[PDB]
């Protein structure tokens, strides 16, 4: 097919994107992608193009694993928009090369997620909710250096940067240019 | 749809009337639905009104309800124990989650049931998934333990027993057969039948 | 739907009615629908004001019912033998399901069918598949079987079979002409033909 | 949509009526539907009705049924057999299925048909698949060829006709001309038109 | 949605009606929707209750009319014919495939439209495909060439038309405007405007 | 949803109206929805009854409809010119497709618009399909030309216009004015508001 | 869905009503849903009836509507200003779109609101494509042009401002207060509570 | 859908009324729906009804309602404020949102709830993407903006507390018991119950 | 033109690639199907190399009980040794199977999530098949737990307990709890 | 395609799944690759692995006969569920070759089915329901050496066997273990 062929060749250059909502699905030939790449050359870095709405959080703690696992570096590249998992997953590349393109922008926001059952299964989710809310944000707060109660103050709502801002935040360690 | 009007003579004049109408004359008042928010108000209205109408003589609830919202549940509730008149309660078939809880919430004394009718309990359920930011359903969540501990305290109030119990016994589903419900102090007897021929015995 | 009303006459004043009105003035109560908790309300109802207009007089109860809720004929049948007046059946066409044990459980010596009537006999269903834990299931087939074994606690005592008997019975779904419905105890009497000629 | 009302005059007092009113106040019965359980009950609360209210008099059910659910079709048959009162059938245009028995089943010498009307026979059908264990579908069989063989049993007994015949010419849907239907034995008398 | 009713004074006391009403009153029965079964009755119903309330007096029939089951059309047919009463049949606007031979069926003599009003005939139609076995369609479509020949043959007695020759114009959808038709011989006269101007 | 009804006091007795009533028992009939044939026969019902109940006096026809089928329009239309009685029409705001002819069939001298209304003139269309054997839509072709032509006619008729003007004015839609409407022979004057605070 | 009736006492008689009847009887209209074709006719005849019953006495209408077709917008200015009663104009809580001249367009002196109300204003919209052939979608947007000159023309009337101005300021959504509406010329006072403390 | 009807007697005559109907002759208004357009005219027609019939007698309001329209809140609201007489509000069982700001909008000392009544207070939600130029849209969200001042505004004036702060606590859902909702300053007391044992 | 089907689309020849590495996915909701080409796979895999492992990354909200045991059995009847990997998300049917791993060779990366619970399923039809569905209820849920219980090093009677919900761990609590042998890390 | 891919390396190691709901288009597949397999190398055996809720009897037929009339054994395993056709097909392997994995479940139960039509046409139906189930018994008692009144009376309604309870009722020959195969 064309677009996975060029996609493919790319692949080849150590290059894989993330351009979509995370799913399952999309997550799991992500990490498939690095564990490939990292066996292929363990010690040559990998670059992952971020452009993604964001998504559900198991799946891209799977990438992010994956990611921190890996022998190699990790490169990420945020272009057009990286939102809530695409932040995060951008934030959690590899110090140093964490790149935003100028017109990029980065959301941070809190979870979200839904509420369903008996009030008994209810309170476990929540308990949930708790324990992920406490661990993303020590994540974002790790990452970009900020202290968890600005992360958490911030994140509570939709928080826009542009490229520029994401950089002073500590979400990105450089803006590339021309 | 069908359910017939029929007419009342006396000597005053003449009245068209349906059951529930008719039930309504004698005080007694009707639940048989889900009790929805519509439904609740229904019934509050009603219990309000019978109130005003005579406040000294006993208003009587027929309960055949297979369950309904806690948020109605506890205005329903209130004002059952609010209103001046002594309120009887009466399991015709089922009593179910809500339904029980009033059931129970009748006066002490005057809370009855058919011998096959049927109780059931249970905790405050949600069906319908409710979506969004973790803070929001934090809220939620706070918002439904809350209901839950206040439905555990109002029956225990009730029935007699520690609320601590009642939430375990109903942390699933409880199902309780008339006599069963008179044991766990829902209701105070259970009704006997009175047919003119059985009355030899 | 065309059902048409009409006026009767008297001395004292002059009154609309329907057909159901009018059975209902006769103390008959028409059981007609599938028997869905909506309905079996009105059924009970129903009962329970012509009990108090009169707790002497005989109730009659229609029957023509393609079937209905189990939770529902509890409280139905509760309702019959509670009431202080005397129940007289009568199947007109079907009772089917719950409707049968209605049929059975009028008074002795007063239930009755039309000569083609059909009854039918059958252990309790549920269509409709119920999701959930394995807790949660076991806790409903717990009460499904309840409510099986009551079904037929209350046929043997109105038939006059034993329950282990109508187990075996309606094992499987049972179907019954009014004569076999006689024999099986759940009519006492075939309505003959009333026809002047 | 619109079914109009109307009003009679008299010296006792001045009544609002339809014409199907009006038709029942007459002893007539209107059979116009698809005889579904719902509209079979009506049928039989207007019947019984009927005989409540003067036992003696003759009742009159007019027919343009185009057919019906089997199960009902017995109950109506039992009622209209039942009741005190003679049963005058008249089949308006159409009688089908179900009504075809009932047209065939009023009191003998007073079943009608207008010129054009049509009778249609059928031996039960049953739209809509039943699903099932086999064992409970044999029984389901076992009820429609006794559901059958009663259709057969009852025509027969009103027609004058013998069952098997019955069978052999319902095998496949029958259509008949009042004149056919007369011959047949499903009514007695074919209307003549009584215009000036 | 909106139709108004009004109020008759009168010595005797007040009364309440529509307009359909107050046409019924007038011996006017109103044929103005599509002619499914459910119309046809009403219109059977309120031709046989005329005839009962005053045999004598003519009924008149207002047609406006898109068309309709041939299924129903012969009870109507057979009723407007059978009653005592004479039946006065005018074409207010449309009359359309049954509606046409019921406006022709009206007794000799007074068979009307309004000048402009429009007469379409056509053979009976069965959208909808009937599926089923060979068998059962050969039945099928005998009875619908049974209902055809019908449809033919009253027409032409009520016309003075040759039946075959209504076939040949029939066989495809014909279209007369008033003149046209009363030349057919389904109305005997158009009626002229009666403005006082 | 929301028309209140209302009680008219007087010596004779007490009774209960809606303004859609009193407006007909004024003889003014209200024309307002779409020209869908129950609607239509709704309209000749209330025209036949108004005449049958007083021949002599005039009936008024208030008009404010978005338009409506060819079929229905000729019925309403030969109810109107055939009744006894004398045809006011008026239009209220909008007069569209079938209803502006019927506008401009009102008897001549009555018929009428208030000056913010708006007449619209448009030859008989035809959304949905026809599908169908040639021969069967050559049939159908035929009718609609006999409809068109129709229509222009009697517009014609009572416009005063050519029939051939109007099928070259009408051809595609034609909008006017009150004032236009006027002009164009639709309607006989333009009402002027009778506010009491004129002099 | 729940809106009560009650009685009126009085030595005459005991008369039923709603509140919207009653708010009738005081010759108050009200003015709460979308201004769709079946509303404005129902407004119109409702003005029209009032004018007739009594021609001298004033006419209120209360407003609180979300807006609506600018079609019939025209059709219930022209029957306000053509009754030959005033019109007093209140604005409960919203006026918007069409609402909004209607309650300018009442008679000056008589037009207000309460202190929270809000006016919207905006040139006629057209949510749903209009499909066609060129042809026929120049004489619509022609149309349309004419339907917004005439809106702006109209309102330049009422509130005494330039037509060209109107246009300007409406070019997009404009919001006001009942203060700002004032200044705006769209209505005279702003009312004050009432309240007896 | 089951409201039963009754009779009442006395020696002026005998009047038939629902429950509503009875509690509205009670000068009680029932604000039990979702606060849509619709009903909140509804809940202004009867309180400026009750106004007209009686100024001078308090009207009371009994509040369960699930929440509702901001833009039709402030009618209502002004609405209250505007009539002659004395507004009671009672929350029988939730007051949300809107329907939180009526019940604390009643006259001071008249603000009542059961004790375990349950209100809730939220800032001006939107659920439903509004589509648009940013133009549109800057001009919408400023309209959200001074809806939501102006809600937070109105609940200062009444509660007592400062606006800045009613923003702070409802900038998330917040809930309050009736005691809780009393300490805030919502309504002044909270019922206790008045059974004679 | 070129460079088409060595494996024919692209997110397969990456799945391919990594099949002949040895590595397979457990990545949704397990069905039959998902349960089949998984069964497959490991045969495939079992018959091209005995001795050597096979490595299974999961990353699953569970599923089908039936198709589950499908893969266990499979796994179990495998000659060679199976490592399991939790990422992302270890659920019901999913936690089962990463804890069904060889032993020792059962890994949890360390932000993935193990969620445990008693199965969920529906009851149908006439009472007698109720009955009937009830009994296999019973069975299931006996022997599921047995094996967790056999899994993990814990008593049947705590698996019961904590199953009775959703029962959710970290990495770190997992490995406590005993669903798996290591977390890795680095 | 990759689980064409998988599927397809092992048709060719003589192994094939019966994965699903056997419908004609499932049963037609399987016949070929029979077929297919049988006419390469009628000496070596066949394995059929089963995981399916079972379907349509008349397509299950086909590949009964399919299996019978192959000059090959045909060795079935049942894994996970082998349930109404699947069970069928399962016991209908060749003597001394069919094998359950240890946690795999068997159903066994009559056949499902459905009615309609004129009374004529389901009398018809119900003549072939009676032909049909007596078939079908007859079969599953020859496969598993069970009286076909117990085989008639067992599959009234749904019955559960565990691999253990399969194996003595005569479904299957063997049970299957450890790492280090084994059997029974």
């Amino acid at each position: 097919s064309l677009t996975d062929s060029v996609y493919e060749r790319l692949l080849s250059e150590r290059i894989i994107f993330l351009g979509s909502e995370v799913n399952d699905e999309i997550a799991n030939r992500l990490c498939a992608q690095i564990l490939l790449l990292a066996a292929e050359d363990a010690s040559k870095d990998i670059s992952l193009y971020i452009n993604s709405p964001g998504g559900s959080i198991s799946a891209g703690m799977a990438i992010y694993d994956t990611m921190v696992l890996a022998p190699c570096d990790i490169a990420t590249y945020a272009m057009g928009m990286a939102a809530s998992m695409g932040e995060f997953l951008l934030a959690a590349g590899t110090k140093g090369k964490r790149y935003a393109l100028p017109h990029a922008r980065i959301l941070m926001h809190q979870p979200l997620g839904g509420v369903t059952g008996s009030a008994a299964d209810i309170a476990i989710q929540a308990e949930q909710f708790a324990v992920i809310k406490k661990e993303m944000f020590r994540l974002n707060a790790e990452f970009t250096g900020q202290p968890i109660e600005r992360i958490e103050a911030d994140s509570d709502r939709d928080r826009w940067f542009t490229a520029a801002e994401a950089l002073e935040y500590g979400f990105v360690d450089h803006i590339i240019t021309r | 749809y069908i359910l017939p009007s029929f007419i009342e003579h006396s000597s005053f004049g003449v009245k068209e009337s349906n059951p529930y109408n008719k039930l309504f004359e004698e005080r007694i008042i009707f639940l048989g639905v889900q009790v929805d928010d519509a439904s609740a108000n229904d019934i509050m209205a009603q219990l309000l009104v019978l109130e005003s109408l005579d406040p000294d003589r006993d208003i009587t609830m027929y309960i055949n309800s297979p369950g309904g919202g806690f948020t109605s549940l506890m205005a329903i509730y209130d004002t059952m124990q609010y209103v001046r008149a002594d309120i009887q309660t009466v399991c015709l078939g089922q009593a179910a989650s809500a339904a029980a809880v009033l059931l129970a919430a009748g006066t002490p004394g005057k809370r009855m049931a058919l011998p096959n009718a049927r109780v059931l309990i249970h905790q405050p359920s949600l069906s319908g998934v409710i979506q969004g930011q973790f803070s929001d359903l934090e809220i939620q969540a706070a918002e439904i333990e809350r209901m839950r501990t206040l439905m555990e305290t109002t029956l225990a109030r009730h029935t007699g027993k520690d609320a601590g119990v009642i939430r375990k016994d109903t942390d699933r589903d409880k199902i309780l057969t008339a006599e069963e419900a008179k044991d766990y102090g829902i209701i105070d007897t259970v009704l006997e039948y009175r047919k003119l021929s059985a009355q030899t015995a």
